[PDB]
């Protein structure tokens, strides 16, 4: 039993994509279907759906008039037709199987079952772009105990995603690498910091390895300490 | 009550 | 317009614990609730529907009960495939719980934190990003707030917080204050507040840019 959505890709805000999902292992005429999108970091929200004899079609308020639901039995397959594409709109988008029961006159969905993994939609008027890598230098300012702090920025890239490795991947332990956050210019930042021994500080080379691929990037940031207030 | 309904069952 | 809430919005549980989330409609929906349960990177996964009916092949520890507006489900004794995000919905219109998170419990942990200046290439570019950094805290709930020549700052600054380690089950989180480098250049002294429950008072890092 399987969901396999596809049609998911990149489109610039105002612009339209037709989304498919194709069914197996189960008798699809004889549910109905339902298309649930979550966007990065957030929770799940409903989008549309449609009865198991297509007589029946509904919309979440924030995209009616824009979504269109449709079914083709003989092909096994469910589809959503996206227009007017909006940023709000970006969000992985799952397939989704209904579970149905009767009551009161009516048949209803009342439960979400079996689910695709889904397929990306990336809304965006921004043009790929390379990250700038800058050093998260170590101060006085970034130290605590023995350790001290000491990472790479890496901003304003597009789409998602980059990797960050140190030292080529001998340095891994005490590294965290953030989830990038979106700005309001519409590319990506994130940082990936590390915290290493303060007593080869300035001897031991630390390098983070950025890479992103979109835009075939590959950077190499030499991170050195700073100056940043007295010892203490 | 139910935004998506039929009174049609598939059985 | 059916609002679906759910409380706590987070949970620190450990292995054994039962466990009892709540879910609330804004209006009668009866029975036709159901419950989700969600891991970083994974499918949702359905466990009870119809308010109370437990799916096949989901584990007998959960139970869901309630009806009309206010519904419970419960983990008579978490076992750790149940560290996840737990989501309810209705079925009247579809609307989705904004979740609960039940993560793992370990002794409270303040953050380390550390401050750090734009560098120089940066600014020759004409921004200025500052980062503070809290490093492996527990539990995740923390508050960070800048402050420029000590006037409080708001809406130009950006956090990130990291999944739960696996290994000693703290948080770290960045905040990232971004200027041009024009309104860098006009203040002095750049801080980083912070407030956490492992902390008796909140920890400031700053630094003079004269100095730095």
């Amino acid at each position: 039993v399987q969901l396999v959505e596809s049609g998911g890709g990149l489109v610039q805000p105002g612009r339209s994509l037709r989304l498919s999902c194709a069914a197996s292992g189960f008798t699809f005429n004889d549910y109905a279907m339902h298309w649930v999108r979550q966007a990065p970091g957030k929770g799940l929200e409903w989008v549309s759906g449609i009865s198991w004899d297509s007589s029946s079609i509904g919309y979440a308020d924030s995209v009616k008039g824009r979504f269109t639901i449709s079914r083709d039995n003989a092909k096994n397959s469910l589809y959503l037709q996206m227009n007017s594409l909006r940023a709000e709109d970006m969000a992985l988008y799952y397939c989704v199987k209904g579970r149905d029961y009767y009551d009161s006159g009516g048949y209803f969905t009342v439960a979400f079952d079996i689910w695709g993994q889904g397929t990306m939609v990336t809304v965006s008027s921004a043009s790929t772009k390379g990250p700038s890598v800058f050093p998260l230098a170590p101060s006085s300012k970034s130290t605590s105990g023995g350790t001290a702090a000491l990472g790479c920025l890496v901003k304003d890239y597009f789409p998602e995603p980059v990797t960050v490795s140190w030292n080529s991947g001998a340095l891994t332990s005490g590294v965290h690498t953030f989830p990038a956050v979106l700005q309001s210019s519409g590319l990506y930042s994130l940082s990936s910091v590390v915290t290493v021994p303060s007593s080869s500080l300035g001897t031991q080379t630390y390098i983070c390895n950025v890479n992103h691929k979109p835009s075939n990037t590959k950077v190499d940031k030499k991170v050195e300490p700073k100056s940043c207030g007295r010892l203490v | 009550g139910k935004l998506i309904s039929t009174t049609a069952v598939p059985w | 317009d059916i609002q679906m809430t759910q409380s706590p919005s987070t949970l620190s549980a450990s292995v054994g614990d039962r466990v009892t989330i709540t879910c609330r409609a804004s209006q009668s929906i009866s029975r036709w609730l159901a419950w989700y349960q969600q891991k970083p990177g994974k499918v949702p996964k359905l466990l009870i529907y119809k308010a109370s009916s437990l799916e096949s092949g989901v584990p007998s520890r959960f139970s869901g009960s309630g009806s009309g507006t206010e519904f419970t489900l419960t983990i008579s004794s978490l076992q750790p495939d149940d560290f996840a995000t737990y989501y309810c919905q209705q079925y009247n219109s579809y609307s989705f719980g904004p979740g609960t998170k039940v993560d793992i419990k370990r002794t409270v942990a303040a953050p380390s934190v550390f401050i750090f200046p734009p560098s120089d290439e940066q600014l020759k570019s004409g921004t200025a990003s500052v980062v503070c950094l809290l490093n492996n805290f527990y539990p995740r709930e923390a508050k960070v707030q800048w402050k420029v020549d000590n006037a409080l700052q708001s809406g130009n600054s950006q956090e990130s917080v990291t999944e739960q380690d696996s290994k000693d089950s703290t948080y770290s989180l960045s905040s990232t204050l971004t200027l041009s480098k024009a309104d860098y250049e006009k203040h002095k002294v750049y801080a980083c507040e912070v407030t956490h429950q492992g902390l008796s008072s909140p920890v400031t890092k700053s630094f003079n840019r004269g100095e730095c």
